[PDB]
C-alpha cells in the first residue's frame, strides 16, 4: 500500500532521460533495494514493455539500447533468479493462514475480511488483474461502507502505480457514489486529493484547482504522495487556472504553504514563480520559468504529459496582466523588463497572437506593441453571439430528425 | 502528554512559545488558536510578571 | 464509428427497418467504405497516425500541438545570451 507510490514515483525518473544525471542514478539505487523487499521485480518489468526501444532501455531481460544514458535499468538474471524463489514462497504461505480464516465461519465478517488480505499482497507486487478479483470478492460481501471506499481507492491506485489514467477513471466514478451513501468525511478529504491528482494528470486542471486548495488544509496520508509533493500540486493548478486577483488572494489566505517555505526543489521553483507572478516583478519572472520546468514537470508523472503545453500557456498569462496594464509598450521596454534580447520577444509573441487569445499587434516601425482588447459592450457581444449561433445549431438538427421520424 | 497530567502553572510558559514560532513561519491560522491558548491557561491565575508580560 | 461529437449525432440517428436498405445503396453509390483502400494504400499500416499526442489515440483532450518543439532548449539559449552582452557592454 504506503511504500508503491514511492517506487512508482522514483521509477518515473528513469523512464525519461531528460532528467539529471545524478538525480536518476540515486533514485535508481533505491528502486533496486525495494526490488528485493518489497518484490516490485514485474513492474521492472514493464517499464521495458512501455519502450519498445526507446531510450531509459537497457535491459538484460530483453533488448538493450546503447543511446540511452540509463545504464542502471540493466536486469540481470540473478534479478529473476531471485524473484522466482521469492513468489513461489511467499503466496504459498500467506494463502494457507487465509485459507483457515474462510473455513471458520462467519459469513459478513470474517470471509469479507480475509478476501482483503489478498489484494494487499497483489497490489505490493504490483499485478492489477489478481489484485481486482480477490478484492472484488470482498466488496460483493456486505462490509462496512468506509471500507468498501477503502477497497475502491486501493484498485484506483493501481492505476497511476503503472500510469494507466483510464484505469484511475473507471473506478473513481465508483469512490463519487459511495462518497455519499457511505457519507463519511475522513475519507471524503483522500477522495478530494485522488479525484484531484486524476484530473492533474489530464488537461482539465479547473477542476484539480477547486479540489487541491482543500488537500491543504486538511491531509490524509493513506495511498496519497508526500505532503510536499501535494503543495507542489496545489501551486501549478492555480498559477495555470486562476488570474491575478484570485491567485493572489488564495496563496496569502493559505496558511499550510507559507509555514512550509521551501524543502524541495520542486517546491522552490514554483513558489518563486508565484511571488513575482502577481507582485510584478519580470527580470526575475524569467529564470523561475526555466526552474519549473527542470525540476516540477519532468519528475512528476502526472504533469510530463504537460511539459510544453505548461510553458506554452504560462507566457500568455504573464502577458495578459502586463498588456491590462498598459495601453502601450515599447518592444525594447518590454524586452529589458523580462531581461531577454529585442529580437528574442518578437518571436515569442508572434506565435500567440495569430491564434488570438493575446489580442494585441505590433506596429514594427514605431516599434510600439498596441493592445485593442475590448473590455467593453463590444467584448460581451463578441461572447454572446457565439453561444447563440450554438443554440440554433442545436435546435436545428434535433429538429429535423423529429420532425422525419 | 501533559494534557492527560495538567496541574501545572507551568504549560501557560509553553502555550506562549508555540504561539511565538507560528507568527514567525508566518500562519495566523495556529497563531491565533495558540494565543487563545495561553489566556485559557492563564485564567486560573498564578503567573509571574514575565509570564503576562510575554 | 462516429463523425463529429460522438454523442451529438449518436442519439440522433438509428435504424428503422424502413431506412435500413437505403443507407446500404449510398455506401455502394461511393463504392466502398473507404476504410480498407487506405491501408492497401499505404502498403502495410500508416506512419503518421502517431504524428501528435491526440492523432495516436483520443484518449487525452485537446492539447492544439502540431509542432512538437520543446521550448525549454531555445528559452535557455536566449536567457544566457543577453546576459553576456550586457555584462561585456
Amino acid at each position: 500500500r504506503v511504500p508503491n507510490y514511492e517506487v512508482s514515483e522514483k521509477a518515473f525518473l528513469l523512464t525519461q532521460s531528460k532528467v539529471s544525471i545524478e538525480q536518476r542514478k540515486e533514485a535508481a539505487e533505491f528502486v533496486l533495494a525495494k526490488i528485493k523487499e518489497e518484490e516490485m521485480a514485474p513492474y521492472y518489468k514493464y517499464l521495458c514493455e512501455e519502450y519498445l526501444v526507446n531510450n531509459g532501455q537497457s535491459d538484460l531481460e530483453h533488448d538493450e539500447k546503447s543511446d540511452s544514458l540509463n545504464e542502471w535499468i540493466k536486469f540481470d538474471q540473478e534479478l529473476y533468479n531471485e524473484l522466482c524463489k521469492k513468489n513461489e514462497s511467499k503466496i504459498k504461505e500467506l494463502n494457507e493462514k487465509i485459507q483457515k480464516l474462510e473455513e471458520d465461519d462467519e459469513g459478513e465478517l470474517e470471509q469479507a475480511q480475509a478476501w482483503i488480505n489478498l489484494g494487499e499482497y497483489y497490489a505490493q507486487i504490483g499485478d492489477k488483474d489478481n489484485a481486482e478479483k480477490t478484492l472484488g470478492k470482498s466488496l460483493s460481501k456486505a462490509i462496512s461502507t468506509g471500507a468498501k471506499i477503502d477497497v475502491m481507492l486501493t484498485i484506483a491506485r493501481l492505476g497511476f502505480f503503472y500510469n494507466d489514467q483510464l484505469y484511475v477513471k473507471e473506478k473513481l466514478e465508483a469512490v463519487n457514489s459511495m462518497i455519499e451513501k457511505g457519507g463519511d468525511w475522513e475519507r471524503r478529504n483522500r477522495y478530494k486529493t485522488y479525484y484531484g491528482i486524476h484530473c492533474l494528470a489530464v488537461r482539465n486542471f479547473k477542476e484539480a484547482a477547486k479540489l487541491l486548495v482543500d488537500s491543504l488544509a486538511t491531509f490524509t496520508s493513506i495511498e496519497l504522495t508526500s505532503y510536499e509533493s501535494i503543495a507542489t500540486y496545489a501551486s501549478v493548478t492555480g498559477l495555470f487556472t486562476l488570474e491575478r486577483t484570485d491567485l493572489k488572494s488564495k496563496v496569502i489566505d493559505s496558511p499550510e504553504l507559507l509555514s512550509l517555505i521551501s524543502t524541495t526543489a520542486a517546491l522552490q521553483s514554483i513558489s518563486s514563480l508565484t511571488i513575482s507572478l502577481y507582485a510584478s516583478d519580470y527580470a526575475s519572472y524569467f529564470p523561475y520559468l526555466l526552474e519549473t520546468y527542470a525540476n516540477v514537470l519532468i519528475p512528476c508523472k502526472y504533469l510530463n504529459r504537460h511539459a510544453d503545453f505548461f510553458v506554452r500557456e504560462m507566457r500568455r498569462k504573464v502577458y495578459a496582466q502586463l498588456l491590462e496594464s498598459y495601453k502601450t509598450l515599447s518592444l525594447k521596454s518590454m524586452a529589458s523588463a523580462f531581461g531577454v534580447s529585442v529580437a528574442f520577444l518578437d518571436n515569442d509573441l508572434g506565435k500567440f497572437i495569430p491564434n488570438k487569445q493575446l489580442n494585441c499587434v505590433i506596429d514594427r516601425v514605431n516599434g510600439i506593441v498596441e493592445t485593442n482588447r475590448p473590455d467593453n459592450k463590444n467584448a460581451q457581444y463578441h461572447l454572446l453571439v457565439k453561444q447563440g449561433d450554438g443554440l440554433l445549431t442545436k435546435l436545428q438538427k434535433y429538429g429535423a430528425a423529429v420532425r422525419l421520424t | 502528554e501533559f494534557k492527560k497530567l495538567d496541574d501545572k502553572p507551568s504549560l501557560v510558559d509553553v502555550h506562549l512559545l508555540e504561539s511565538k514560532v507560528y507568527h514567525k513561519l508566518r500562519n495566523l491560522a495556529k497563531s491565533k488558536a495558540s494565543l487563545t491558548a495561553a489566556r485559557t491557561a492563564a485564567n486560573s491565575i498564578y503567573c509571574p510578571t514575565q509570564t503576562v508580560a510575554e | 464509428m462516429s463523425t463529429d461529437v460522438a454523442a451529438a449525432q449518436a442519439q440522433s440517428k438509428i435504424d428503422l427497418t424502413k431506412k435500413k436498405n437505403e443507407e446500404i445503396n449510398k455506401k455502394s453509390l461511393e463504392e466502398d467504405d473507404e476504410f480498407e483502400d487506405f491501408p492497401i494504400d499505404t502498403w502495410a499500416n500508416g506512419e503518421t497516425i502517431k504524428s501528435n499526442a491526440v492523432t495516436q489515440t483520443n484518449i487525452w483532450e485537446e492539447n492544439w500541438d502540431d509542432v512538437e518543439v520543446d521550448d525549454d532548449f531555445t528559452n535557455e539559449l536566449k536567457a544566457e545570451l543577453d546576459r553576456y552582452k550586457r555584462e561585456n557592454q
